[PDB]
RNA sequence: AGCGACGUCGCUUUUUGAUCCUUCGAUGUCGGCUCUUCCUAACCUAGCGCCGCAGAAGACGCUAAGGGUUGGAUUGUUCACCCACUGACAGGGAACGUGAGCUGGGUUUAGACCGUCGUGAGACAGGUUGGUUUUACCCUACUUAGCUGGAAAUUGCGAGAA
RNA sequence: UGCAAGGCCGGAAAGAAAAGAAUUAGAGGCACCAAGUGGGCCUUCUUCGGUAAGCGGAGCAGGCGAUGCGGAAUGAACCGCUUAGGGAUAUGUGGCGUCAAAACUUAUGGGCUCAUUCUCGAUACGUGAAAAGGGUGUUGGUGGAUAAAUCCACCGGCCCCGAAAAUGGAUGACGCUUAAGCCCAAUUAGUGGUUGCCCAUUAUUCCUUUGGUAAGGGCGGAAACAAACGGAGAAAGUGUAGCCCUUCCGAUGU
RNA sequence: GGCCAGAACCAGCCCUACUGCAUUAUCCUGUCGGGGGUCAAAAUCCGGCGGGCAAAAGUGCAAGAAUUUUGGGUCUUGGUGAAAUGAGCGGAGUAUUUGAGCUGUGCACGGCCGCACGCACUGGUUUCUUCUCCGUGAUGCUCCAUGUUGGCGA
């Protein structure tokens, strides 16, 4: 980076990739942002107007404003001794709804689902056990480790 | 790293080959020989009936055992000179100035080489005898009899030496004292 | 003394999977000090020929494999190893020696001594004791000719530790200082 | 024999660079003279190998630095050139040895002249003539010159005879 | 009575199971005032300009600066280590022929090596010295071939030639060659497994000091008690000759 | 005697000696075929078939109470009982941990039976093995004060 621009620094974090080039698809403009919602921010490079700055591109955060094109999001820029929360703006092209929160949520419900089995019973599934935890083998097939003279001429192609 | 090496001699008789140390003392029909192998490391053995010599070299690489096979060759020399002897005959080649060489009984004179006056001169010690073969017989011989071929090889060595020539061209001007041949006193 | 390479055999698997459930449990020969240095040189040779690791492989067993009662035999032993001269050269010797261990770790000597190379560029790929028609090299051929004798010939005779004495009194036993 | 292109591998620190580590409350900054010593990549001297070495003269190489290595014209010169002798007139280092050893021709001041440049004062790594070279009695070194203890190297009485 | 938002009121809450399914010398957070510094330099790894540099310029880190101490003979920075005043035992890096503590030169361990005037070799970092190319020196190996064993090609190890500088001089010195050298390996040696030995301002532990983000206890005088022919203290406390006691951690510094 | 020496005992600390459980088979030992060599054999070596314990291994782990009438050291700690908390000191008695053989259901193993090398549950044997039990608060808040043997000291 010599010219320190706003852009300064992209030929390829901003490029598209092979064969993906395109305007962005039906399925992004059809998904909605409510306010408190977890994003990725990645910048698409086919809408040329309300990309995110480079440093943002790959982060996430929590929407907080959302305006008719646009929304905002707060991440988190770790600066000299402290960590700034930044309150950025952008055109949503670039904002994808982040899974990060995800397997959390479903292991909130798999134990409300869990309890209210417990309840009234039915039972419940059985408690896998360790793979790790003893045991007697009944080898099928046994052969030899060693080294072959014929295990060089393989290592010295040609 | 061989255990054993052998080298072993056969002895003719009125010979008899004596070690202590090591140090071989061989007594021929003429004259008695000696030499000190101590610098040498070997099991030295004289099998008297068996009238052999045998030379062992235990546990040795290829550096002693060359010397085991070199002991030999040394005491088959003090036999074949204690009895049948050593003579080398000894010649002088000149082009043009006669090499004029003069004997008496230990002594030898050069005179005449290329030229030179400088009168070269050997002393031969007690234990080889000089002489020159009478004239009209063969040209410039002389002749060193000897028992012992080490020392009796160096004389004729030594009177080669002396009649080197020094700066003009060596394969050119071949005026020296060369050996014709060698060969034992009696047998 | 003793040798100093064990003789182990290690026996391990892959751990099962859903992708290979019951993997094929391969057996192993190494001579190395410890089990961890036997243990360790078994998953070399786990990813470096059959691409399973450490981390998902088990081992079965580390125990090691005595050796037969003492006779003087001759082994015949085959290793390589590694230089970046030459780039992987092999080798088969012949060794006099009582027993596998004593041979292979006299072997792991030679090779550091003769080639240079430590323990760690080195593998063995196979040893055992030969019959005696078999030995080519004539400097160990030499020692089943019977009636073998040979004397003990410049020798170097360390009195006993207690009996040192710096100063002995010339062509007597008696230590002036000890 | 003696050479050896296209390539290629090194050494030396007698060239010039490159760097700027030491010295700016100061390490006297060119050359000659004098004097000693060291290095060897050997010019002569000693011994030797080899040659397209017949001899004579010489080429190339080996051990070897004990000894030797000049008189001048011109130049401030180092460098360079020519004259002459010689067995030879080898290449160098030592703070580019050597200024409280000298010398002061050069550079590097103040005076002055010329050329070119500048409107001008003035500049020029261009030319020219003239321009102060200070101190040792201290310590060590070195060269000579005296006095004088001392073996448990002053003591222990601690004792060893070429 | 769908979706946005601020609430309210109920619901449940392994307070996060099982599956390898976390750990912590983890008190979080906020504020005021102010010093010095704003010439750095070295190193593993990455790295740009340069033929290169003990050169110039950066990245991630660690150091010296500011810091000794033990070790590499010596060295800012390498290696080990992190410093209150002392003792013991044990060790690290490095070592055990003398200098010089330890093998009074250990083993009842295997090989290899001879080097004639800068004198073979022998502390990493430290080109703080050597290359291409050579060697019927010696010691190994691979491939092929002819048959009493031998021959051809190639590849290693150590050693030798290649290898020339100016004061006398440097494995640190002497010296070493059945190494006191190089590779590998061991611990009183197929005799029983299982820690040879020496040295740190380190580790462990004991005593003494001092400071805590220090922790805890006692402090309503229990009673008795003259000399003559068991004594003396006991303070409600930041700091003293510390109110007394027991305990725990730290302790170097421009 | 507040000085200098030794020697005993006590707590603590350090050190040293003293050993068991598993494991072995690419092994042990017969024998028969080879095969090898030698004057002739045997051995090294391959295979088959029996039997098995090299009884010891430089195998993996180790807990084995060092006054429990006898290991050393402490001039590296403090003491001479001025609260000795002790398996150790005192008092009076003969306890249940292991190892051996086995119970029943269970597990575990082999392709319901057979096995079980002796795992888990109740918990049988006493042949070996070993000590077991219960005793002192401070009415002491703190510090200091109590041996033995000689040398020197009148």
């Amino acid at each position: 980076v010599h010219s320190y621009g706003y852009k300064s620094g992209t030929r390829h974090l901003f490029a598209k990739k092979f064969r993906k080039h395109g305007a962005p698809s039906v399925s992004t403009i059809l998904t909605n942002i409510k306010v408190g919602d977890y994003v990725d921010v990645v910048a698409d490079s086919a809408v040329r107007e309300g990309m995110p700055h480079k440093y943002y591109h790959g982060r996430t955060g929590i929407v907080w404003n959302v305006t008719p094109r646009g929304v905002g999001v707060i991440i988190n820029k770790p600066v000299r001794t402290r960590t700034l929360r930044k309150r950025i703006c952008v055109r949503f092209e670039h904002v994808r709804k982040s899974r990060c929160q995800e397997a959390f949520k479903a292991k909130e419900h798999q134990f409300q689902a869990y309890l209210a089995a417990k309840k009234a019973g039915k039972a419940l599934p059985p408690l896998k056990k360790s793979s790790r935890m003893g045991g007697i083998v009944r080898p099928k097939n046994v052969e030899v480790l060693a080294r072959r003279v014929a295990d060089y001429e393989a290592m010295v192609p040609y | 790293v061989k255990v054993k090496s052998l080298c072993t001699l056969q002895i003719p008789e009125g010979v008899t080959v004596d070690v202590k140390g090591r140090k071989v003392t061989v007594t021929g029909k003429r004259g008695t020989l000696t030499k000190d192998l101590t610098h040498l490391q070997l099991d030295l053995r004289v099998d008297k009936k068996n009238r052999t010599f045998t030379v062992i070299r235990w546990f040795g690489s290829k550096i002693p055992i060359a010397c085991l096979n070199t002991t030999k060759a040394h005491v088959q020399n003090m036999i074949t000179g204690v009895t049948k002897g050593y003579r080398f005959k000894v010649r002088c080649a000149y082009a043009h100035f006669p090499i004029n060489v003069s004997v008496d009984g230990q002594n030898i004179e050069v005179r005449n080489f290329l030229g030179e006056k400088r009168v070269r001169r050997q002393l031969v010690p007690s234990s080889v005898k000089v002489s020159q073969t009478d004239p009209s017989k063969v040209k410039d011989e002389i002749i060193f009899d000897g028992n012992d071929l080490e020392q009796v090889s160096r004389e004729a060595a030594v009177l080669h030496q002396m009649c080197l020539v020094k700066k003009k061209d060596i394969r050119k001007f071949l005026d020296g004292i060369y050996v014709q041949t060698k060969t034992n006193i009696e047998g | 003394v003793k040798p100093h390479l064990r003789h182990y055999q290690v026996v391990g698997r892959e751990s099962p999977s859903e992708k290979n459930p019951e993997p094929t449990v391969y057996k192993f020969e190494v001579f190395a000090p410890n089990f961890v240095v036997a243990k360790s040189r078994f998953w070399r040779m786990m990813r470096v020929k059959n691409k399973v690791k450490a981390t998902h492989g088990d081992v079965l067993s580390c125990k090691v494999v005595k050796d037969a009662k003492l006779v003087a035999r001759n082994y015949l032993v085959d290793i390589a190893y590694y230089s970046q001269r030459c780039g992987y050269t092999r080798m088969v010797k012949e060794f006099r020696d009582v027993s596998k261990t004593g041979a292979v770790s006299q072997a792991y000597h030679d090779l550091a001594s003769r080639h240079r190379a430590r323990y760690h560029n080195i593998e063995v790929l196979n040893v055992k004791s030969i019959p005696d028609h078999e030995v080519k090299h004539l400097s160990i051929a030499q020692y089943h000719a019977p009636n073998l004798s040979f004397p003990l010939l410049q020798r170097r005779l360390k009195a006993a530790r207690k009996d040192r004495a710096i100063f002995v009194k010339k062509n007597t036993k008696r230590a002036v200082v000890a």
